[PDB]
């Protein structure tokens, strides 16, 4: 995900070399910037 | 491409209008956790230093960089050169751990020494600002401890940033901002 | 040995030829890029041919006499005029050199198609057969013929401050009249641009 | 295209200079113009402008209403006219050309000016 | 015996932006649940293409007041993310941290004037290699947009990436005199009954827009 | 073998007119990849030194091979000999940026430091001779810094060339050129 | 425990020419597409084949003037990478940069002279262990050609590539006193009104040259 | 393609020990090197 | 992380016998072609089983 170059596996566990994530029960920006309008508001001429 | 301005939705305008083409974009080198994995340099302190996201100058790349989000979450690798035994110490411990060998000590091999610490704070996710300047105790990675530090280095991994902020230039006396740039 | 090139609605006819010659490649590169977002036209009129003198090949000239000539040059019809209208630009080049003496006249030229010519060390033009080209030897032809694309670091070039290519001609051996020949030779160049393309308007003067 | 000051020199408070800035290489009268000043020892900042019409001007504010500029066109050249000098206002002159708000780009080598108290 | 291996010289030394990770001290941590929390952004070019800033003007105020007078011209400034104007935008935030760009690069104006009043304005690109127009009529020939006042306040124009290189430097190079992006130069054609009355605008990424080479130049 | 010389299509004639037979070929070693990837020496700066291949010296086995090529594409390796950390920077950034941390920044490893580093340059295709002496600032792969460098070489990877130039040998002035060969 | 491992001695050393990769420091840049530019040259022998160079005379001239004298060798010289006469030549430009070779290397003539000459010409190769020829007659011996002026200005012949060993060295060694590799020798037999008429030589690599063992000799 | 004498892979992602091609929409010597004529012109004899 | 190590003592140094092979430093060379040479012998004990000698 970050900048990382091996094409093997980590030798230590996903479970040391990291933190653990939880669950509980570009996301929001990239929702935003990909609802954009690029039309025209008004008729087009030639 | 007119619209109301007023309204705050997005609007981007694109080259087909007078007739170009819109070309192809590779953004790679823009991605949060791409551009914030890498090292920063922070002023140490002889013996004890709180690691804190904050202390790396608001200037530098990774520093700015990091101030535009108000809420931050990541990992932390950090690159010390030291002499004597670095002590790590988890966050919201007592000072008067880091003298226990104990707690996680790295024996003093040269050049330096690096570590990959968990995100040990309290807090789902941390703060670059804070409303109650200063910023709440909870919010450090914990403190390294040596007979003295050298150099420190911050390097941040799975960096999530949130609700970003104003991020600033460098504001020209002219009408550009003239720099003399690398040439043979 | 008959060939007729036909550029715009200009012509050329040479009764004796040796062919064309295409330096580095058969057709131009991809046009549009991801620099000019799209923005980028064809100028169709402006391909056609424009006539240029070179010098004078005389028997004094020794080996190694070279003219060296830039492309594009100062040029007063449509292909001028873009270069003042758009600040980018792109073309390949169809370049043809014309030396008549008669058939009993001696010697040979060399003229070739260098990109980036700066300052070739004497020396070096031993080996200039690297760059497309085409021997002038009045026993047998009387033109020359290149055809070569547009060359460059950017896909577009800003003919300002960059000539991509340059036209060199230089003599492989001097002439000899030998009292059959004609006593000296004039060398002429028609060349014609290819697969123009502009970008950029500039404002205008007023 | 190249710019040279002149008019600098010295004075005592209270006084006034006329400085002048000629322009070569290129239209005069196409180009925006203006002064910017470096005090010794702090970084320069900015003075005046004028635009290639003559209409529009812009002052900073400590030599607001003290200072007046002026260019000519068919003299290829601009001026600048310091009114009830301050020994605060010792300091280079740098005349600048250019087309953006502030000028810019294009500076003359500056004349040296010290008023005196 | 046991596997045999050879140290190699120049490697190993440490990298600050290496691609990899330290040994784990500390193990077996648990994070309090951050799932779905609001506002989150993966990437600082979104927040760039959907929260658009101001610019600078003289005066320091974000908007330029309608003139009049024989000049028409508006504003006019280099295109380059190292311009004073662009300064205070956060687009021109992120490019101090990145060497080069390429794509299309946003303005928004907003007219804020009173509802009897009515003005005409011209946005327009020139290129580089000539000086740029003083005169609408002079920019004309340029690409250029145009529009005027009323129901709708606000016009959004997309200034084209056109350069002979795919990428271009965001800093602003000391040995550069002229812009080697050109200008742009917005004016004014002309106004009802518009004087002392404010254009604001705004700046921000567009579809294409597009930023590499992360550097640390201090700033 | 007669033709029209004028003509300049490429005529090969071989042994098999006289009766000869051609035999086999194997021509690996003057592969472009395979012969300009190895290290060159460049005497460096004392402190800055802009990573440009035309600094390597024209006489060399890889500075001749890579100016007889107008147009060149490569990546680049270093082998760097310093005191204190070497900085890199990337193609186009200030020259004030090599004094951060942040940047790609290489701890003194005895004896050297190697790295390896991407082609950064925004041209599709870098130049050995431009028509515009000097060449263009933009060429180049960014800039070293260190303490000081003793050492610089460069490697280039995955070459590439375009449109050949002449390539000259020494010129004798007997009807050979005599050195001495390596003999026991 | 953890996996052992044993530090070999002399290895790990760096090797200017050696065959691995450093490690990435800055990732994630796409460059600007290049694809089919026009021009694109893989191997350094392939612009040899196709672009022939001149050769070196006296007088520093690429080319031999016809004669008129009992004397009708028109030019001679050493069949190596290092003669003079080679010096200028593109295929003897590589040649510096390598130390040994094999295979043939083609020679081109083409004749300048006016339409109302004509002129007849042998070339021959001369291989070591004896002098070379002097006369015609002498050389017709020898493996040789022969050809004359007409329609076509241009004539090309392949020098074999005769050896004891499978490779010969560029370089001439200081205590070679003749040749290893022999000679090649350029006669005129006769000429119809030619006198002062040229002829221009060329060099290129053959069909099977093939050239190894890169090696930087300086130069 | 160039000098390399790994037989295993490379440790490090191909994204990160190189810099990724793109594309858009020995080529030309060795194709005009192949066209070569090394036919005779004439007619032969013996 | 990255993968861990230990560097064992007693290992490594050079054996003028030891069975392993240096690094590559210049590649992509041909050989003039040797096949079937006359005379050839691969072990010294065939050479002396078939050519007796004086005492």
């Amino acid at each position: 995900s970050g900048n990382t170059g091996s094409i093997i596996n980590n030798y230590y566990m996903q479970q040391y070399q990291n933190s653990m994530d939880t669950q509980l029960g570009n996301d929001w920006f990239s929702k935003l910037a990909s609802s954009a309008f690029s039309g025209l508001f008004g008729a087009l001429l030639a | 491409t007119t619209s109301t301005g007023e309204s705050a939705d997005p609007v981007t305008a694109t080259v087909e209008n007078y007739g170009g083409e819109t070309q192809v974009q590779r953004r790679h080198h823009t991605d949060v956790s791409f551009i914030l994995d890498r090292f920063v340099k922070v002023t140490p302190k002889d013996s004890i230093n709180v690691l804190d996201l904050m202390q790396t100058p608001s200037h530098t790349l990774v520093g700015a960089l990091l101030r535009t989000a108000t809420y931050y979450f990541a990992d932390l690798e950090v690159a010390v050169k030291h002499k004597g035994d670095l002590t790590w110490v988890p966050n919201g411990a007592p000072v008067a751990a880091l003298d226990n060998t104990t707690n996680p000590t790295a024996y003093h091999k040269a050049p330096l020494t690096r570590l990959a610490l968990p995100y040990t704070a309290p807090h789902r996710v941390l703060a670059t600002v804070y409303n109650g300047r200063p910023l709440p105790t909870s919010f450090n990675y914990g403190a390294i401890k040596a007979t003295r530090v050298t150099e420190l280095l911050y390097r941040m991994k799975r960096a999530e940033t949130y609700c970003p902020r104003p991020l600033l230039a460098v504001h020209p006396s002219a009408a550009r901002h003239k720099q003399k740039i690398v040439a043979p | 040995r008959i060939l007729t090139t036909r550029n715009g609605h200009t012509t050329s006819t040479t009764q004796s030829s040796v062919g064309i010659t295409h330096g580095y490649a058969t057709a131009e590169d991809f046009v549009n890029g991801p620099n000019t977002s799209g923005l980028e036209t064809r100028v169709v009129q402006a391909e056609r041919f424009f006539k240029t003198h070179l010098f004078d090949w005389v028997t004094s000239d020794p080996f190694g006499r070279y003219y060296l000539l830039e492309l594009p040059t100062d040029h007063k019809g449509v292909y001028g005029s873009l270069t003042d209208s758009y600040a980018y630009m792109r073309n390949g080049w169809d370049v043809e050199v014309t030396a008549v003496g008669n058939q009993f006249n001696g010697g040979c030229l060399l003229v070739a198609m260098v990109p980036e010519l700066c300052s070739i060390e004497q020396r070096e033009l031993f080996q200039l057969t690297l760059f497309p080209h085409q021997f002038i030897n009045p026993r047998t032809n009387m033109t020359a013929h290149i055809k070569v694309p547009f060359v460059g670091v950017n896909r577009y070039d800003q003919y300002k401050v960059h000539k991509p290519w340059t036209l060199v001609v230089m003599v492989v051996a001097p002439l000899t009249v030998n009292t059959e020949g004609a006593p000296q030779i004039k060398v002429y160049a028609n060349i014609a641009p290819t697969n123009v393309h502009v970008a950029g308007e500039f404002p205008s003067k007023e | 295209v190249q710019l040279q000051e002149s008019g600098g020199g010295l004075v005592q408070a209270g006084g006034s200079l006329r400085l002048s800035c000629a322009a070569s290489g290129r239209t005069f009268s196409s180009y925006a113009m203006g002064w910017f000043r470096q005090a010794p020892g702090s970084e320069r900042e900015f003075v005046a402008r004028i635009s290639w019409s003559g209409g529009s001007t812009y002052y900073a504010d400590s030599v607001k209403g003290r200072f007046t500029i002026s260019r000519d066109n068919a003299k290829n050249t601009v001026y600048l006219q310091m009114n009830s000098l301050k020994p605060e206002d010792t300091a280079v002159y740098y005349c600048t050309a250019g087309f953006a708000l502030p000028p810019s780009d294009y500076w003359g080598q500056g004349t040296q000016v010290t008023v005196s108290s | 015996g046991i596997f045999p291996v050879a140290c190699s010289d120049g490697y190993g030394g440490l990298v600050t932006t290496d691609p990899k990770t330290a040994d784990p001290v500390y193990g077996k941590v648990f994070n309090p649940p951050r799932n779905m929390l609001p506002g989150r952004f993966t990437n600082l070019l979104d927040v760039a293409e959907a929260c658009p800033t101001f610019l600078h003007f003289d005066g320091d105020v974000p908007y330029v007041t309608t003139k009049t007078d024989s000049d028409r011209v508006l504003a006019q400034f280099d295109l380059s993310l190292a311009a004073k104007h662009m300064s205070n935008t956060f687009l021109a935030g992120l490019a101090q941290y990145y060497t080069q760009y390429s794509g299309t690069v946003n303005l928004h104006f907003m007219f804020t004037g009173p509802t009897d009043a009515k003005a005409r304005y011209m946005i327009a690109y020139a290129p580089p290699g000539m000086e740029p127009p003083k005169t609408p009529e002079a920019a004309a020939h340029c690409i250029h947009a145009e529009w005027d006042t009323g129901l709708n306040s606000k016009f959004t124009f997309s200034i084209p990436y056109l350069s002979a290189a795919d990428y271009a430097y965001t800093a602003s190079d000391a040995a550069e005199t002229t812009n080697v992006q050109g200008w742009v130069c917005l004016f004014q054609i002309t106004h009802g009954k518009a004087e002392g009355d404010a254009l604001v605008v705004l700046a921000s990424a567009g579809k294409d827009f597009e930023l590499r080479l992360p550097v640390d130049a201090r700033q």
